[PDB]
């Protein structure tokens, strides 16, 4: 017999839910920056019928360079 | 499927084959008061963006839409006739307006009898303004056709609900549709072989 | 004091006043009756709060024994009017300490139990619990059968 | 005139991007988008968010125009009662900048939104009647509040004990048959309230009992089984003849 799957593995996840950290309202005045962020965050999270329509396949890639800061 | 294929709304915009889009709004709103259930009835108009501005332009249709959610039965018989005037004078609606009449009544009467287990028809005369002998034969011809099974007491001025469809009669779809089903494979089992 | 807290049952509230009305005259030390019954505005609040101790402690044991009760029987049991009961029915139920279904048309009221949908516990406690005592018969019967047959 | 307001707003859609820099147009258009769309009653939080956008764009402008800007946005917090953005706006450093007389009365109006409490709401209703006049739509803002705050105090009285007399429980709302009990009859329709009334003896009975579990899980699967045999009828008649 295999796993369900799965029992997963060791270590752990989550731990970022303690709150509070930072409010997003700082960029709320622009709306030029948030519009590109709003389309790149919550819509790529869960949305279905909007993709196959336009046909654009959203990438999973996020690469953060530039520190400092 | 009428209103389901009409969900596109302004995405079609206006075309020579789409005639007046405001009239296309009237075609989809008259089917949306039956096929589109009350939770989804208020949802598509209020949450729907492009469809909400075109209905607010017409005070007659928007009234009857919200009055349906307001449940007042005094303005129904008036406003429903205004919709029936358009239903009478429009083509292809001649065969289809007959069942449309009392289907919007039971739609308003569905939520009606679900409210109270014991209801007096004199209290209905208030809202109907004034139903006395009119709803006597009306609601009686609803039960005989299988529409909104209910018990309305005569001369005692009491309406009874029930109907508790959550248990007993809801089981009957299993075996009844399963009779001709299994019967069809009984006969066709004797065919093999010969 | 502790007698009302243990085993409860019923006692006339004036008899409790007979005991706690002498503490005003008791003493030696009158200070326990000073901070409590010596102040007029503080006492009247604690007097009605003393009522909350005696009337709710009945509701606590009665919620265990209901089943059902008539509204008129609650008046003579709580030693007050039916309207004071409705006031004690309203303030205790908003604290949701005891679930109650109160019907004022026929006077039949009750404390809990939630509509009796229960099915499993009706059959399980029947079959499992009770029959365990019924199937344990021959177990300890042959235990005592050895006792009586070894001597006699 | 809503269609004429949107038509004037529609002409501004291509006007904002017509010239080089607005300098402030789309931000003002966002406030205008928080008027007609708010009259459309689309979403309470997004329209309130346009006031936050306009407030970010109202920095370093004429103060009488900025002192009357909080009249609309803080009284918009009155209609919503659940913007969730309460502490974000008013507790930020940008919204605390106005010490003027008119905004100090608005600062407690923004606190009045955090209040609710119909005992207090009906009280401050007279004190804020001056700000009530500046409300763009006076009825709709407080009608959706009063209608929502109605059952807010009703779910308090009906909750503790299961069944209640309908005459006294509707005496706090001051009447029974005309609207309330008809609105309460609509609550069963809206599923917000599970119960049934008694017209003759006047006792409201609440029952959440009658579940649907085993049944729809049976008949609905048999209706699908009707497609198993009918689709197999093609195999049957084809192989035999």
């Amino acid at each position: 017999d295999v796993l369900p799957p799965e029992a997963d593995s060791s270590i752990m996840m989550l731990t970022s839910d303690q709150k509070p950290d930072v409010m997003y309202a700082d960029i709320g005045g622009m709306d030029i920056q948030k519009q590109e962020v709003r389309e790149a965050v919550e819509l790529p999270l869960t949305h279905f019928e909007l993709y196959k329509q336009i046909g654009i396949d959203p990438p999973r890639g996020v690469l953060m360079y530039g520190p400092p800061g | 499927q009428a209103a389901e294929l009409f969900l596109d709304t302004v995405s079609t915009f206006t075309s020579y084959e789409l005639m007046d889009y405001k009239t296309f709004v009237t075609y989809t709103v008259y089917v949306s008061m039956i096929a589109l259930e009350r939770p989804d009835l208020r949802e598509k108009v209020i949450k729907g963006a492009e469809i909400l501005e075109v209905l607010h332009s017409l005070p007659a249709v928007r009234q009857y839409l919200f009055s349906l959610y307001e449940c007042r039965y005094s303005v129904f018989f008036q406003s429903l006739a205004v919709v029936e005037q358009e239903m009478k004078k429009d083509w292809l609606f001649a065969p289809h307006y007959r069942y449309y009449v009392r289907e919007m009544r039971i739609h308003a009467y569905s939520q009606l009898l679900e409210s109270y287990r014991s209801l007096t028809l004199g209290y209905m005369a208030e809202a109907f303004g004034v139903g006395v002998e009119f709803i006597d034969q009306e609601l009686s011809r609803f039960i005989a056709a299988g529409r909104l099974h209910c018990k309305i007491d005569k001369v005692n001025e009491i309406v009874e609900t029930n109907r508790p469809d959550s248990k007993n009669w809801q089981y009957q779809e299993t075996i009844k549709k399963g009779d001709l089903l299994l019967n069809r494979v009984q006969k066709l089992s004797r065919v093999i072989n010969m | 004091l502790l007698k009302l807290f243990t085993t409860m049952e019923l006692m006339r509230w004036s008899t409790l006043v007979e005991d706690y009305g002498m503490e005003l005259r008791k003493g030696s030390l009158e200070s326990p009756a000073t901070d409590v019954f010596g102040s007029t505005e503080e006492g009247e609040k604690r007097w009605k709060d003393l009522k909350n101790r005696v009337v709710e402690h009945n509701i606590r044991i009665m919620a265990k024994y209901y089943t059902r009760i008539t509204m008129k029987r609650m008046a003579q049991l709580l030693d007050l009017s039916v309207d004071e009961s409705e006031a004690f029915l309203s303030n205790l139920v908003v604290n949701k300490t005891i679930f109650a279904k109160v019907d004022r048309l026929a006077g039949i009221i009750n404390f809990q139990r939630p509509k009796d949908p229960n099915n499993l516990l009706n059959d399980w406690s029947q079959k499992l619990n009770s029959l365990m005592s019924l199937v344990n018969k021959t177990t300890h019967l042959i235990a005592k059968e050895e006792m009586i047959h070894n001597l006699q | 005139n809503l269609p004429k307001a949107r038509a004037a707003l529609t002409s501004a859609r291509t006007t904002a991007n017509a010239i080089y820099c607005p300098p402030k147009l789309q931000a003002t258009l966002d406030m205008q988008s928080g008027i007609i769309h708010a009259a459309e009653e689309k979403d309470w939080k997004t329209a309130y968010s346009y006031f936050y956008e306009a407030f970010e764009g109202y920095d370093s402008i004429d103060s009488p125009k900025a002192i009357t800007s909080l009249k609309y946005m803080l009284l918009c917090k009155i209609m919503l009662n659940t913007p969730e953005d309460v502490q974000a706006l008013v507790s930020g450093k940008l919204a605390l900048r106005y010490a003027g007389r008119q905004t100090e009365a608005l600062k407690c109006v923004a606190q009045a939104s955090k209040n609710r409490s119909l005992a207090d709401f009906e009280k401050a209703l007279t004190d804020y009647r001056a700000e009530l006049r500046d409300d763009p739509i006076i009825s709709t803002h407080l009608a959706k509040l009063y209608d929502n705050l109605l059952e807010q105090n009703l779910i308090r009285v009906i909750e503790p004990f299961s069944r209640v007399q309908i005459e006294h429980i509707s005496s706090l709302i001051k009447l029974s048959k005309a609207d309330v009990e008809r609105k309460l009859s609509q609550m069963i329709l809206d599923k917000k309230f599970h119960g049934i009334l008694d017209q003759g003896e006047g006792v409201l009975i609440i029952f959440d009992e009658p579940p649907v579990d085993k049944t729809y899980e049976a008949a609905l699967e048999t209706i699908q089984n009707m497609s198993k045999v009918v689709d197999s009828l093609y195999n049957k008649a084809k192989k035999l003849t």
